[PDB]
């Protein structure tokens, strides 16, 4: 059940600056006034971010999405390789209740979308529905930057996410906070691609500016400093400056 | 032991280092967290219909917790039989993707179901493989499974083409030709229905009334694991030398209250040069803290058996508390090196001869 | 004709021992219900042939 989208709205694939983000736990283990060097996936310092104001993305081995979103028009995300019935795939809602995980082979056309009426009900996304592995419900993850972490390692996929509230006008602010891990999911695809979900205004759809930020990330080495309370205050690269 | 280690009959005054003293544990913890999500096994024995043979239930466990103490101990089960896996162990088996196979079959085709075996059913309404790893489980149904009337709706296929693969499922109706001559869908000569009808009654012998028929089937380490056996849990001590095995990490020591506040997220906290150091319980999730149980060397001074025949004993850098002939012997004296048992503290001072440590040192007198 | 006085021990409470000769024979306990010497369920010969 969906339509082509004849109004390909346009988001220009612009570049910035990563500046100082990106940072997650890698680990469990309790830590206090130590600096602990590691080498792990990680965004390099001062990379170059590419800026959407849902084409198709590949996955490369993680993903850094950050969104300065208002209202919550973001929806939620696709994964798989060719996103077809013919391989496994997944998919990730987070609506005002409950976020649901889903494990199928669905059907999917070249716009999926979810739209919603002014009655606030509507979901066209998928058409067939296939085997499905596994089920997942959980509590709601939401001027206020919201960025996640999406990797998949050994057959396990980890999603890290941090919210904070914001002031800049556009681009992302130089500051410092560490990602701590939210959710564990112990299933293996080969994933290689990725899309997007929007809240389109079906009141005539009205969704034009659908403003974020993706990052890829790299094999390397970070130093990373410990406060008394075992939370990461400061991080260092090591492959940067010759003073790194 | 100051003879033997300097390998002589006789010992020149002095200080002599000798083996080390070690704290020994006393028992045992092993601490797992509450959670215990029951997996759907009810539903799966205690349901009042179940499919038939040539059209096996198939039903997919998984992401539970499965316990299989409180259905070995069953006996109302007439067979009770797993090949690859001992019945004993299989509250210790992790595993996940559990397969089960539910049926009801006649009383003289329960031995139809193994792995390798020939009959009826085995190649015309379900096959299991040659290396089917798992277990079987079956119980009679006459009582429910057999009416007066006769329960005629179970259908067992007769005639196929061809045998049937291991884990397939035959529901196809179609009318089977025992001749030379097309059948059109009617059942005229030599054109009969493969599926034959069960005449399960209550006053009918051994091998005639029903049996309910259940296989259980799971997977060898090609997915992450999430159906496996309970874990038990034990009760909790405090100041004392034991050994734990808190949530898979196991290490010997003693356990106290810790003020240190952790994040959220975290399970354990670690130091420099890499150790475990504090712990939280997996059940009322607190912040304990991990201290390693004393040891250290003892040492014996002696006057030199030429002069005199009694010794005295130290050990370094323990607090007398945990001191254990020479466990009371005679007064005992702590010291910034550790307790000295067997030499009188006096008020004195004289030169030193044989040093102790820490400014003081002994001497023959007693 | 079928040599079948040839019998090895099936089950067993534990482990072995090397040069270890076990010649006793009783009935065992597959369950948690005492057997009283009768081969019935969860009581089995640890003599097979
Ligand atoms: C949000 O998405 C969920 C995903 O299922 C929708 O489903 C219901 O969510 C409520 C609240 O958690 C549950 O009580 C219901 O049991 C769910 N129904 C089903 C069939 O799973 C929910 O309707 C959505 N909310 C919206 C669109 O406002
Ligand atoms: C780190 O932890 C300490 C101890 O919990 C925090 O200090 C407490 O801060 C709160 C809020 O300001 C006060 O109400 C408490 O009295 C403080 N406890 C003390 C001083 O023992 C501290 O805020 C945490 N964060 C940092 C950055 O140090
Ligand atoms: C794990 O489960 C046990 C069993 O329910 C929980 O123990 C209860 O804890 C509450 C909270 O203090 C007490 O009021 C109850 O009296 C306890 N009951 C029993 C039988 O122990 C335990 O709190 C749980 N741990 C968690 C959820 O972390
Ligand atoms: C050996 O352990 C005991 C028990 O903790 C120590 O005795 C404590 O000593 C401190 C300092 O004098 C007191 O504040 C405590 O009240 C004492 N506790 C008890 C239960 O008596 C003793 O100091 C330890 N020995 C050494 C050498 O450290
Ligand atoms: C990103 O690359 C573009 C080239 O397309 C460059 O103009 C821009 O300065 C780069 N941004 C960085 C390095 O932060
Ligand atoms: C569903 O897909 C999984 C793999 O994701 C596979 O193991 C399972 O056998 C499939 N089940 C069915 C009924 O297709
Ligand atoms: C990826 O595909 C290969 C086949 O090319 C397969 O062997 C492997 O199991 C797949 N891995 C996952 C995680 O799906
Ligand atoms: C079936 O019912 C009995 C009756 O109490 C119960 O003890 C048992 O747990 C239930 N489930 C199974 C799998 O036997
Ligand atoms: C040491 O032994 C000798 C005997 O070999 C003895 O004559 C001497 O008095 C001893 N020294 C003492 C007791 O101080
Ligand atoms: C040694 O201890 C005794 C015991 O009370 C005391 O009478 C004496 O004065 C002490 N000697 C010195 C030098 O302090």
């Amino acid at each position: 059940q969906c339509v082509n989208l004849t109004t390909r709205t346009q988001l220009p694939p612009a570049y910035t600056n990563s500046f100082t983000r990106g940072v997650y736990y890698p680990d469990k283990v309790f830590r206090s006034s130590v600096l602990h060097s590691t080498q792990d996936l990680f965004l390099p310092f001062f990379s170059n971010v590419t800026w959407f104001h849902n084409p198709v993305l590949p996955f490369n081995d993680g993903v850094y999405f950050a969104s300065t979103e208002k209202s919550n028009i973001i929806r939620g995300w696709i994964f798989g390789t060719t996103l077809d019935s013919k391989t496994q795939s997944l998919l990730i809602v987070n609506n005002a209740t409950n976020v649901v995980i889903k494990v199928c082979e669905f059907q999917f056309c070249n716009d999926p979308f979810l739209d919603v009426y002014y009655m606030k009900s509507e979901f066209r996304v998928y058409s067939s529905a296939n085997n499905c592995t596994f089920e997942y419900v959980s509590q709601p993850f939401l001027k206020n930057l919201r960025e996640f972490v999406f990797k998949n390692i050994d057959g396990y996929f980890k999603i890290y996410s941090k919210h904070t509230p914001i002031n800049l006008v556009r681009d992302l602010p130089q500051g410092f906070s560490a990602l701590e891990p939210l959710v564990d999911l112990p299933i293996g695809i080969n994933i290689t691609r990725f899309q997007t979900l929007l809240a389109l205004h079906r009141s005539g759809w009205t969704a034009g500016a659908a403003a974020y930020y993706v990052g890829y990330l790299q094999p390397r080495t970070f130093l990373l400093k410990y406060n008394e309370n075992g939370t990461i205050t400061d991080a260092v690269d090591c492959a940067l400056d010759p003073l790194s | 032991e100051t003879k033997c280690t300097l390998k002589s009959f006789t010992v020149e005054k002095g200080i002599y280092q000798t083996s080390n003293f070690r704290v020994q544990p006393t028992e045992s913890i092993v601490r797992f967290p509450n959670i215990t999500n029951l997996c759907p096994f009810g539903e799966v024995f205690n349901a009042t219909r179940f499919a038939s043979v040539y059209a096996w239930n198939r039903k997919r466990i998984s992401n539970c917790v499965a316990d299989y103490s409180v259905l070995y101990n069953s006996a109302s089960f007439s067979t009770f039989k797993c090949y690859g896996v001992s019945p004993t162990k299989l509250n210790d088996l992790c595993f996940t993707n559990v397969y089960a196979d539910s049926f009801v079959i006649r009383g003289d085709e329960v031995r139809q179901i193994a792995p390798g075996q020939t009959g009826k059913i085995a190649d015309y309404n379900y096959k299991l493989p040659d290396d089917f790893t798992g277990c079987v489980i079956a119980w009679n149904s006459n009582n429910l499974d057999s009416k007066v009337g006769g329960n005629y709706n179970y259908r067992y296929r007769l005639f196929r083409k061809s045998n049937l693969k291991p884990f397939e499922r035959d529901i196809s109706t179609e009318i089977y030709q025992a001749g030379s001559t097309p059948c059109n869908g009617v059942q005229g000569f030599n054109c009969y229905f493969p599926l034959q009808s069960y005449g399960f009654q209550p006053t009918n012998g051994v091998g005639y009334q029903p049996y309910r028929v259940v296989v259980l089937s799971f997977e060898l380490l090609h997915a992450p694991a999430t159906v496996c056996g309970p874990k038990k849990s034990t009760n909790l001590v405090k100041n004392k030398c034991v050994n734990f095995n808190f949530n898979g990490l196991t290490g010997t020591g003693v356990l106290t209250e810790s003020n240190k506040k952790f994040l959220p997220f975290q399970q354990f906290g670690r130091d420099i040069a890499d150790t475990t150091d504090a712990v939280r319980d997996p059940q009322t999730l607190e912040i304990l803290d991990i201290t390693p149980c004393s040891f250290g060397g003892v040492s014996v001074i002696t006057p030199g058996t030429n002069t005199s025949n009694q010794v005295a004993v130290l050990y370094q850098g323990v607090n007398c508390t945990e001191v254990p002939v020479y466990s009371t012997g005679s007064n005992v004296f702590q010291t910034r090196a550790g307790c000295l048992i067997g030499a009188e503290h006096v008020n004195n001072s004289y030169e030193c001869d044989i040093p102790i440590g820490a400014g003081i040192c002994a001497s023959y007198q007693s």
